[PDB]
């Protein structure tokens, strides 16, 4: 809409700063290249439980004028046991041709599963579902018409096999 | 070192090469050795080298290949070893062992 | 995993080793850097002052402290286990030796009377030891100048040029790259501050540093001019400005 | 793309690049190649990234993994790992390995009065076994990373296992400090009144990771100032950012 | 460790000096070995307290020639090898000063 | 990982046990007690006059507020304010008030706050050597107007650390205050503060623990001390009514 309402309470510098973290790479990002730097392919939003952040990220991408979509990481592994990662790539292609757009996805600590806890060939779903995530987000080129958000409570429980170094580069706690 | 060798080929090869002798000498064949000393002396060398000049086959188990994380997956695995020896008899086994630590 | 031969002191482990001492010597290595090296005609004793807040007057408390006029000290590690130590160290000069020999003691017999004040607290449970260390340094007139270390175990390794604390081996690596046999004090003094410019962060001025010397008598500190033989102290703490020029000579 | 770090680079080109594309060198002389190395020295120092470049020239495969993963609670769920990777690091040969931490699971111990820590030996003794026992020769696998080297087992340092210690700066290497700034700066566009020589000596301790935490905080606020180009004054507010004394979280309550 | 399972056992000790000399000739059979060598001496200049540290030595010697691009060596290229495996084992982990008599 | 091997493997209930990190933890757990009141004092210097301020809360109405106070006149020329529970403040207050005395019986003059912070802190060390006594869960401030040093503030914690600040605060809310006078001093570069009168220096220190504290204060929610040569005492309530009229 580019003029949407977001006036719930609790937090101001966050909504103030994500506006800095995320607005400029989307609206006129032809400058991040010639200046020299590479912008952040991704984001992570961690904190304690029971805080109402699902609506937050839903909101601030709505005032800015970005096409927002959101899917938990449950049904993709609850409804779809071993036919999951097909949904991932479709969730981006659909997202691509509707560029620009934002992602949001909670319960992200479910992709781990075993996290190769034993390397047996029975958890291929719990393994590959991380793979197709990473290969796809690397495919963006980080131009400025698609960005990504993730969240959970236990970032110490996270899977830094990826999503630590340069993918979910900016980590942001919350009060 | 070569004296060390002479005990190996006394126990290993003689009961295999021609053991009619012991029936004359009136004693029991032997059935194993063990070799100790610090690292960096060339003991795991030798068992690589004994293979070249056997005429009988060879089996090797570094420790920690036995363990398989279930209750009896290990003790089924040792037994799956020896039967694979007898049919392929004769045979030699070589082992770094710390499963028998403690 | 734990060890069950470390929560107490009077227990030996199969390697014939004791529990808590090994960790006290780690309580100091986590502490700040302090040192003292030696020369032909004097001894130097140095450290810094990592002032916590800006509002703490870093002058109302001295890392260095006088034990006798000819003997001074410095720690590295914990603090309160220093000013509780010295207050019962300098006494022992005035109690065990002085009053029955007239004069202040040598430098090593002082150490023996420290290190058992250090070892009284590592022989019975109900006592943590002194999580500190020390570098006693002084002079006397049959064995000469000296330097000495004192660990919490009660052992006193002697030394020539040494440091302790976190920034130790970086410094000890550096001393013999610069140390000699025939060195003189005012040559051995700018060494012992350019040793400390590496093991530091931020400001490096007289108000973030303090050190000492040993030398020939400083009778102007004495107070009672009129005796021919009572040559006064042999220990003087260098003021700020007396340091704060040498750096600009460097 | 890396900064400077000249001779450290020179030594792994000897240990790693040559044995993969050049072998008659080591043959005719009358010797065998050295096996892997380790890279000791404080963190945020370009250890891991160097090793990545090494792959990028030599084109060989690459396996990155961390030492806190070999440890596992189910008995034998660790040494299955250390043996599993080699089963494939041969397969996709020529191949090498990097381990961003091994001091964790590697440290001398006088004995084990415990069940858990005994398995840590069963981990290691298989690792030490795979290289030294019979195997292939194109793997140069082990590149042990750490933060110190005064802790490992000398039985790991038995020549044949590891024979090329390697060291990196910690601080006060002003030369290696200034040398990277131009490199990162060589990537970015700056105005001529944008001198960095004010920055180096002003410090007394930092590393090579922070500088990127500075540059990507230096050339981040220009755009906040909606300029196509950067200036100097943006910088000075950064060096305080990636500086010391963020907060005395538990600095005083520790010992005293 | 009973008989009936292991009927004898072996001690592999580390070698003498005249012992080690043959350990080098086998590792050096493929090196070039310039003339004026007395490798009965190099053993004595440094007892390889192992019997495999030498295997790094005879390797390490040639590594100098690689750096220089020379193919062969002499006695000198050994006499420094001892400086690494032996001294740098004493200058490796003897770096404490705190100890108890 | 920080206290995980602490809370499990002992190291948190005996005083005299080190951890392999070197840290002993019991005394490092004492400080959580200092903030069990949600209270926040202050102290500053003068030309010759010193001041210390404290809140004095508004609990249930049944109290007799004349006696609720964390300001203890120790001797003359000396005073102190605590940060922690009341009972573990008395035993420090009283072990002192019978310590300045014997000095004056044994050395011929009154102790300064130098020694009085070095003595009482030379004790809280000891009680972290032996198991005589749990270390008193406080952190206490001293004040004085000495003859040889002028004004002087000092401070003491359950380990034994003591330094004579130039100005300071304490409690749950140090960062907010401490900045609202750290920045003040770098303006003027005066360890002390101007405004000769012990009156006019109060109103300086009040207003800084209003703007940076977080609310507005009456006369009853406070209690305030002061040190001047020959004396130490407490105060009345009008000093703020003669502030906001001027503003
Ligand atoms: N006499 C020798 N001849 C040739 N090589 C030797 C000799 N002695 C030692 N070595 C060298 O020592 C190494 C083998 O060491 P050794 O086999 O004794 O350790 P290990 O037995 O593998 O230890 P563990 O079995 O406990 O893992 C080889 O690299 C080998 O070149
Ligand atoms: N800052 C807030 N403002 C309004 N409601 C909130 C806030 N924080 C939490 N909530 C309440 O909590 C619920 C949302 O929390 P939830 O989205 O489950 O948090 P999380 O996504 O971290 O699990 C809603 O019912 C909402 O009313
Ligand atoms: N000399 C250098 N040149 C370029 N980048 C450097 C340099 N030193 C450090 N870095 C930066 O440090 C980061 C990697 O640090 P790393 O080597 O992973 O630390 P560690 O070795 O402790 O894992 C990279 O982002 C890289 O840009």
């Amino acid at each position: 809409g580019e003029i949407t309402f977001d006036g719930i309470g609790g937090l101001t510098e966050q909504i103030r700063e994500l506006r800095e973290v995320i607005e400029l790479p989307l609206k006129n990002p032809e400058i991040f290249q010639r200046v020299g730097i590479k912008p952040p392919k991704g984001v992570l939003l961690y904190g304690p439980p029971g805080t109402g952040k699902t609506l937050l990220a839903k909101a601030v991408a709505a005032t800015i004028g970005a096409n927002f979509i959101f899917s938990p990481a449950s049904g993709i592994v609850d409804k779809y046991i071993g036919e999951s990662a097909r949904i991932i790539r479709e969730m981006f292609a659909y997202a691509k041709e509707h560029e620009p757009c934002i992602i949001f996805m909670d319960e992200v600590d479910a992709i781990g599963g075993r996290r190769f806890s034993e390397g047996t060939s029975a958890d291929r779903e719990i393994q590959r579902t991380l793979m197709e995530l990473l290969t796809q987000m690397d495919g963006f080129d980080n131009l400025g018409q698609t960005k990504i958000i993730m969240a959970t409570n236990r970032p110490d429980t996270l899977d830094p096999a990826l999503l630590r170094p340069g993918r979910l580069d900016r980590k942001v706690e919350i009060p | 070192l070569t004296k060390q060798i002479k005990e190996i080929k006394e126990v290993i090869e003689l009961p295999v090469k021609h053991p009619e002798l012991f029936e004359s000498l009136g004693i029991a064949q032997p059935k194993g050795v063990i070799l100790y000393g610090p690292p960096g002396t060339g003991k795991t060398l030798l068992a690589r080298a004994v293979a070249h000049h056997t005429d009988c086959k060879f089996i090797r188990v570094s420790g920690a290949e036995l363990v398989q994380k279930y209750i009896g997956e290990g003790s089924r695995m040792v037994r799956e070893l020896f039967v694979m020896a007898r049919e392929h008899a004769p045979s030699i086994i070589f082992m770094d062992e710390i499963d028998s630590i403690g | 995993m734990t060890d069950r031969y470390s929560f107490s002191l009077t227990t030996f482990s199969p390697s014939g080793k004791l529990g808590q001492i090994d960790y006290a010597l780690t309580a100091v290595k986590q502490g700040v850097t302090s040192l003292g090296i030696k020369a032909t005609n004097g001894v130097v004793i140095a450290t810094e002052k990592k002032s916590s807040s800006p509002l703490a007057m870093s002058e109302t408390l001295s890392k260095v402290s006088l034990l006798t006029p000819d003997i001074g000290a410095v720690y590295s590690g914990m603090g309160p286990d220093y000013r509780v130590l010295v207050d019962k160290s300098r006494k022992v000069a005035h109690t065990s030796y002085k009053r029955i020999y007239g004069e202040y003691p040598p430098t090593k017999l002082l150490v023996s009377e420290v290190a058992k004040i250090m070892q009284e607290a590592t022989q019975s449970g109900g006592v943590r030891p002194f999580g500190v260390s020390l570098l006693i340094a002084g002079h006397d007139e049959f064995n000469g100048f000296s330097l000495y270390q004192v660990d919490p175990s009660g052992s006193y390794f002697p030394w020539k040029a040494t440091a302790i604390g976190k920034g130790s081996v970086a410094a000890k690596t550096f001393l013999e790259k610069r140390w000699n046999d025939e060195l003189e004090l005012e040559d051995a003094i700018h060494i012992a501050l350019l040793t400390l410019k590496e093991s530091v962060e931020g400001e490096f001025n007289g108000d973030t540093i303090e050190l000492a010397i040993i030398g020939d008598e400083n009778p102007d500190l004495l107070g009672y001019t009129g005796i021919p033989t009572d040559k006064g102290p042999r220990f003087r703490k260098l003021t700020s400005q007396e340091i704060n020029d040498r750096l600009e000579a460097l | 793309d890396v900064g400077g770090l000249d001779m450290q680079k020179q030594e792994i080109r000897e240990a790693v690049e040559l044995p993969l594309v050049q072998a008659d060198l080591y043959e005719q002389i009358g010797i065998d190649p050295p096996r892997g190395v380790l890279l000791y020295g404080p963190p945020g120092t370009g250890k891991t990234m160097l090793v990545k470049a090494v792959a990028n020239s030599t084109k060989a495969a690459f396996i990155r993994v961390n030492g806190s993963e070999f440890v596992h609670k189910y008995l034998g769920e660790g040494p299955r790992m250390v043996r599993d990777v080699f089963r494939l690091a041969r397969e996709n040969a020529p191949s090498i390995i990097f381990i961003d931490e091994v001091d964790s699971i590697a440290t001398k111990r006088f004995d084990a009065q415990t069940g858990s820590d005994r398995e840590v030996q069963r981990i290691l003794i298989e690792l030490l076994t795979q290289m030294d026992g019979f195997d292939q020769s194109t793997n140069v696998k082990v590149i042990m990373a750490t933060n110190r080297a005064d802790t490992l087992d000398p039985a790991l340092l038995r020549p044949g296992r590891l024979d090329r210690k390697i060291e990196f700066p910690s601080l006060r290497d002003r030369r290696e400090r200034r040398l990277i700034f131009g490199t990162i700066a060589s990537k970015m566009s700056l105005a001529p009144e944008a001198d960095l020589d004010s920055l180096i000596i002003r410090n007394d301790s930092l590393s090579g990771a922070v500088i990127a935490a500075i540059m990507q905080e230096a050339g981040l606020r220009a755009v906040r100032k909606n300029r196509y180009v950067i200036l100097q004054s943006d910088l000075e507010e950064a060096y305080a950012t990636q500086v010391k004394t963020d907060n005395t979280v538990d600095k005083f309550d520790f010992y005293k | 460790l009973r008989p009936g399972r292991i009927d004898r056992k072996i001690e592999f000790p580390p070698p003498s000096v005249a012992a080690r000399a043959e350990i080098l000739r086998i590792h050096s059979r493929k090196m070039n070995l310039t003339r004026g060598i007395n490798l009965r001496k190099v053993a004595e200049k440094m007892n390889g307290c192992s019997g495999a540290d030498v295997k790094g030595v005879c390797t390490e010697a040639g590594m100098y020639a690689l750096r220089e691009r020379r193919i062969h060596v002499t006695q000198e290229d050994f006499e420094l090898a001892v400086g690494k495996v032996m001294n740098k084992n004493q200058e490796t982990a003897i770096s404490v000063a705190k100890l108890f008599k | 990982s920080g206290a995980a091997a602490a809370s499990a493997a002992g190291y948190d209930r005996h005083i005299t046990i080190f951890s392999p990190e070197g840290r002993l933890y019991q005394v490092e757990y004492a400080f959580k007690a200092t903030n069990q009141t949600n209270i926040n004092s202050l102290a500053v210097r003068g030309k010759d006059c010193t001041v210390v301020i404290s809140q004095k809360k508004v609990p249930d109405k049944l109290l007799d507020p004349t006696t609720v106070s964390y300001i203890f006149c120790i001797s003359r020329t000396i005073g102190m304010v605590v940060n922690g529970p009341i009972p573990d403040a008395r035993n420090a207050a009283l072990r002192a008030k019978a310590e300045a005395a014997e000095f004056r019986y044994k050395y011929g003059y009154d102790m300064p706050c130098d020694v009085l912070a070095k003595r009482m802190a030379n004790l809280s060390q000891i009680y972290t050597q032996r198991a005589y006594m749990r270390p008193l869960g406080v952190i206490l401030t001293f004040v004085s107007v000495d003859e040889e040093l002028g004004p002087s503030i000092y401070k003491t914690d359950p380990a034994g650390y003591y330094v004579g600040y130039k100005a300071t605060a304490t409690g749950p809310k140090q960062q907010e205050i401490t900045t609202n006078l750290e920045n003040h001093f770098k303006k003027s570069k005066i360890d002390h503060i101007n405004e000769e009168s012990w009156e006019k220096v109060v109103e300086f220190a009040i207003t800084h623990m209003i703007d940076a504290l977080g609310t507005e204060f009456s006369k009853n929610d406070l209690e305030v001390g002061v040190a001047t040569k020959d004396k130490f005492f407490t105060l009345s309530a009008e000093n703020i009514e003669e502030r906001l009229v001027a503003i």
